[PDB]
RNA sequence: AGCAAUAGGAGCUU
């Protein structure tokens, strides 16, 4: 298994490690729940993709 | 920079209206009247002030 | 600056001479710069958002120049249409009809 | 020659007529009970340890609304006429407030009732946050929960409401007059007939509406107002209006004074 | 020297400018400074 | 965020009576009858306690971090 | 305005400009002035 | 059965924004690129 | 994201006009439209090469050069600030020296705050960044 | 007694 890179993840998709934990844990790593995701993070900057 | 350019001893504020001013009248923030300057002449009618 | 010092005031865009004009000083708290309500037509400015600029003339000649020539009673009438460019506005015209 | 007649009266409100005195001498009085009758609230606080959600100066500014007993506030010297460096035990009162959450579940509510005075020029009946009842638990200031604590020193000074609104005694104070316009003071607006579509006075029953046969007056003035001064507990509706009175009276006096010692 | 807070286990510490960044009880990445000990004034307006 | 102690428009105190609010609505009442037990009856005074958010409870949520 | 400026001058013309803002603004801040949804409806056979 | 209203139109768009929220093409697309995209690159 | 207003619709004074607008100043003192402001300044170390790094220090008048026109005396011992200390604007919230290549044989690279802004720190974060120098992050708060 | 440049992006008032 070759490591070829790193691909950003998009938060709150399949991929990301929010995807599950509900509300709760969540919480516990100081997530808003009312956060929707659809953006990156880039040197910890979120990005949005412009359609 | 030859038609136009960046000068000094300039301010930049938004506008309010005010009925009690006289029409050749504006009123400047009391900053701005400390930052900004002019420069007088010292003679013998303006010493003491 | 002090209080009667002529300082030209400016908007942008500045169509026609009249949209930069001198102005006598008076010093005021509350960051804004005020204005009678007269002169905003010639300037084309209101009060939600607009901003203006102040240049502070540094010497005699430059103080009497704006005095003499571009201070705001001298604009009054316009040349483009020969009328004038100050009127009665916005509350004082519903007040006195 | 001025009268009064109240027609409700308890500690919080006080709804009185007042009669045969000029409108602006009661728009005065009104003006006076709003805005420049002193009271006690907190002016300065002192954060020991804040570690709940809230901001300090949030804090603040809620500890600063806070409604406190004021009974006894005019026999007291405002805090820029002492000779007292930070501050002594005449012209403030001193309050401390400690709260604590133990435990991993539920959230402990910070009220205002946790406030303790700790000194104020004894022994009068100033400084306390004002309580509705014996079993008030008075205003909510701030929730805790697991080891989050607050412990806050607030400094209580007096002052009127034309410096900050947490001064101010009142609430709302209602004021009317004429209430079938008489005077012709105003002009109503109307689509079809002004009087259909006009709800009529509180007060309306307390005066004779006019005659159609009548004709217009031009000597009357207005005499006999209508207001409901209303309190939030830290002066009486009693107090206020007396107190509101002699403010005016002494800024009269005030005005006398500078005039006979202006000769 | 001065203290120190983990910003996941909440751990209570205080390090002095040459061990490296790291709590003590669990190991964690990330800290924050303690407040500070002067006593601050406001005005409650 | 968390109930105001004053009525913004005229200062009327509400600051103590958001609990009591939130009591009288667990057993039914609806929210005008509420606000006319707590005697609020300017409508300045009703607005400030009918429209409050109480976003407290959710800044709650996240572990002290001391 | 245009008479006035061209009589008396600048400055006299530019102080009538207060004159009148003031007197007429103590008249309206004492009388008043308001626009409401009222104003914008039509009775009832006008809108027929 | 009787007549949908307004409020049956309301309850309707409740289940809509349920299901989806307000950032669904978002997510889609990026799940469709990681779980189809990246392999359809490395095979083309 | 707003707040219920009591509005009239009134040529009150004529300090309305031509979109101006008369807010209550009580109103304003009780608490309405009022807003808090959260500022964060970010610095890091970099490396310059084998044993040339910058480090998090307050630099003393002696061995420094350069010193910005702010005053420093509300570092700690760290080179940071604490959280709870009031600060003015053109004050010193992180203080860096880069050492200067082949005494007094250092300059600074401190973070000053904006000119404009006064205010209360609130959080000043520390850790370590990809490459394991050093690392803050000072949130600072102030009420507009 | 000394506070970089170049770009892109989002905005303010006409
Ligand atoms: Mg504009
Ligand atoms: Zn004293
Ligand atoms: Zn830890
Ligand atoms: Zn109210």
């Amino acid at each position: 298994k070759v490591h070829i890179g790193k691909v950003p993840i998009m938060l709150r998709s399949k991929f990301c490690s929010l995807r599950t934990l509900d509300e709760v844990d969540l919480y516990k790593m100081k997530e808003c729940p009312y956060d929707m995701g659809g953006y990156f993070v880039i040197n910890g900057s979120e990005k949005v993709l412009i359609a | 920079n030859l038609m136009g350019k960046r000068v000094d001893f300039s301010a930049r504020t938004v506008i309010s209206g005010d009925p009690n001013l006289e029409l050749d009248q504006v009123g400047v923030p009391i900053s701005i009247a400390k930052t900004l300057s002019y420069p007088e002449t010292v003679t013998q009618y303006n010493i003491h002030r | 600056l002090m209080d009667d010092d002529p300082v030209l005031f400016n908007r942008q865009p500045s169509l026609h001479k009249m949209s930069m004009m001198a102005h006598r000083v008076k010093v005021m708290p509350y960051s804004t710069f005020r204005l009678n309500l007269s002169v905003t037509s010639p300037y084309n400015a209101d009060f939600d958002g607009d901003e203006m600029n102040l240049h502070v003339p540094q010497s005699e000649e430059t103080r009497a120049e704006l005095s003499q020539l571009c201070a705001v009673p001298l604009q009054i009438v316009s040349p483009q249409s020969n009328k004038p460019v100050m009127g009665i506005v916005q509350d004082t015209l519903c007040g006195v009809r | 020659e001025p009268k009064v007649n109240i027609i409700n009266a308890q500690d919080d409100e006080v709804e009185l007529m007042l009669s045969d005195v000029n409108l602006s001498l009661a728009n005065s009085l009104r003006r006076t009970m709003l805005a420049e009758v002193p009271t006690l609230a907190i002016d300065l606080v002192e954060i020991k340890m804040n570690t709940s959600v809230l901001a300090d100066e949030f804090i603040s500014h809620r500890l600063g609304l806070i409604p406190l007993v004021s009974e006894d506030v005019e026999e007291m010297k405002y805090s820029r006429d002492c000779t007292c460096e930070d501050y002594c035990d005449e012209c403030s009162v001193v309050l401390e407030l400690s709260a604590r959450h133990e435990g991993e579940e539920g959230t402990t509510d910070v009220y205002s009732s946790s406030l303790i005075k700790v000194s104020g020029p004894g022994n009068l009946n100033v400084g306390e946050p004002v309580r509705r009842d014996d079993y008030d638990q008075g205003i909510l200031l701030c929730k805790l929960r697991n080891h989050q604590e607050l412990n806050i020193r607030c400094i209580a000074k007096k002052g009127i409401a034309k410096e900050h609104a947490k001064w101010s005694p009142c609430s709302a104070i209602a004021f009317e007059y004429d209430p079938h316009n008489k005077l012709k003071h105003t002009d109503f607006w109307f689509e079809v007939d002004a009087k259909k579509e006009w709800p009529d006075s509180k007060y309306a029953t307390w005066e004779e509406p006019p005659k159609p046969g009548e004709v217009f007056d031009y000597k009357a003035k207005p005499n006999r107002f209508y207001m409901t001064v209303e309190t939030t507990g830290s002066l009486k509706a009693n107090q206020v209006f007396s107190r509101g009175i002699k403010t005016l009276q002494e800024k009269l006096a005030n005005v006398l004074f500078e005039l006979e010692n202006s000769r | 020297g001065v203290k120190y807070t983990c910003g996941a286990c909440a751990h209570n510490f205080s390090l002095n400018k040459s061990d490296p960044v790291r709590c003590k009880e669990c190991g964690h990445r990330v800290i924050y400074k303690a407040r500070t000990k002067r006593m601050i004034q406001f005005d409650a307006r | 965020m968390i109930i105001p102690v004053r009525c913004f428009s005229c200062g009327k105190v509400v600051g103590d009576k958001w609990d009591a609010y939130l009591r009288l609505l667990e057993e039914g009442k609806q929210e005008g009858d509420a606000l006319d037990e707590l005697k609020l009856k300017r409508y300045c005074c009703r607005r400030m306690v009918l429209t409050h958010v109480d976003l407290i409870e959710k800044f709650l949520r996240y572990n002290p971090l001391e | 305005i245009h008479t006035v400026m061209r009589e008396k001058g600048p400055k006299i013309c530019a102080e009538l400009f207060g004159n009148i803002q003031k007197v007429v603004n103590y008249w309206l801040l004492h009388n008043g002035f308001s626009i409401g949804i009222g104003d914008a409806i039509a009775d009832a056979s006008t809108m027929k | 059965d009787d007549t949908i209203t307004t409020e049956d139109c309301w309850t309707v768009i409740s289940a809509f924004f349920e299901e989806k929220g307000l950032v669904s093409q978002q997510l889609d697309s990026f799940d469709e690129f990681m779980e189809t995209s990246i392999q359809d690159l490395v095979w083309e | 994201a707003g707040q219920n207003a009591i509005v009239a619709i009134a040529c009150y004074s004529g300090y309305n006009q031509e979109d101006s607008m008369i807010m209550n100043q009580s109103s304003i003192d009780r608490g309405l439209f009022r807003s808090l402001f959260f500022r964060s300044y970010m610095d890091q170390e970099k490396r310059f090469g084998i044993s040339i790094v910058e480090e998090f220090e307050k630099p003393t008048r002696a061995t420094t050069l350069r010193l910005k026109h702010g005053t420093y005396e509300k570092l700690d011992e760290d080179g940071l600030i604490a959280p709870g200390v009031r600060v003015s604007g053109d004050d010193i919230i992180i203080g860096k020296t880069t050492p200067i290549p082949p005494y007094h044989t250092k300059r600074d690279a401190s973070t000053p705050l904006r000119s404009t802004e006064n205010g209360i720190v609130d959080q000043v974060l520390l850790t370590t960044n990809q490459e394991g120098l050093k690392f803050v992050k000072v949130r600072m708060r102030t009420t507009k």
